[PDB]
């Protein structure tokens, strides 16, 4: 009841696991392919045929 | 006293869930004539809510 008492500490929790970065560079590369496929496919067909240009006043 | 690891006091930046603090105290002993420093190997700090944590 009056001696010394043992010192203690605390136990934290593990952080959530991050994924390694040499995969995310590949997938943002794939997205950067697909969007340019969209712009090339619009300018290929008759869709983006700039012909009613509103010049004048 | 107690404060942040750095100079800033508790009042200027109140504590977040986790960060670094320190704690200090001081002692003195009277032999009849002067106050002198008291040297003891063991003293202890407790950070309890209802149940000691540290
Ligand atoms: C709503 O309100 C409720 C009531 O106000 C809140 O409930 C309270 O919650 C706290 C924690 O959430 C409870 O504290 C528990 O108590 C259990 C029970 O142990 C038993 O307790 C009865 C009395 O009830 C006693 O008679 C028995 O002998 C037995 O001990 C206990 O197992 C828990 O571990 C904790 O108890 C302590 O926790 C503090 C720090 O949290 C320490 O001071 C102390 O040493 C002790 O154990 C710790 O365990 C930690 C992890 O579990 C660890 O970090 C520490 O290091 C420490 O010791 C460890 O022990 C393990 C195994 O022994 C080792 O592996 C390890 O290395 C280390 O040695 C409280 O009882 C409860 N109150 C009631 C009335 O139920 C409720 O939280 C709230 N809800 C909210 C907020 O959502």
């Amino acid at each position: 009841k009056f001696g010394i008492k043992p010192e203690i500490h605390h136990i934290f929790h593990a952080e959530p696991k991050r994924v390694a970065k040499p995969i995310a560079v590949i997938f943002v590369l794939i997205i950067f392919i697909t969007i340019l496929s969209l712009i090339v496919t619009w300018l290929n067909s008759c869709a983006a045929a700039f012909n009613n240009i509103p010049t004048g006043v | 006293v107690h404060s942040h690891a750095d100079g800033t006091s508790y009042d200027e930046e109140p504590y977040k869930i986790k960060d670094k603090v320190i704690y200090s105290v001081g002692f003195s002993e009277w032999n009849g004539e002067e106050w002198l420093p008291h040297i003891a190997d063991d003293i202890q700090f407790e950070l309890r809510q209802v149940d000691p944590y540290y």
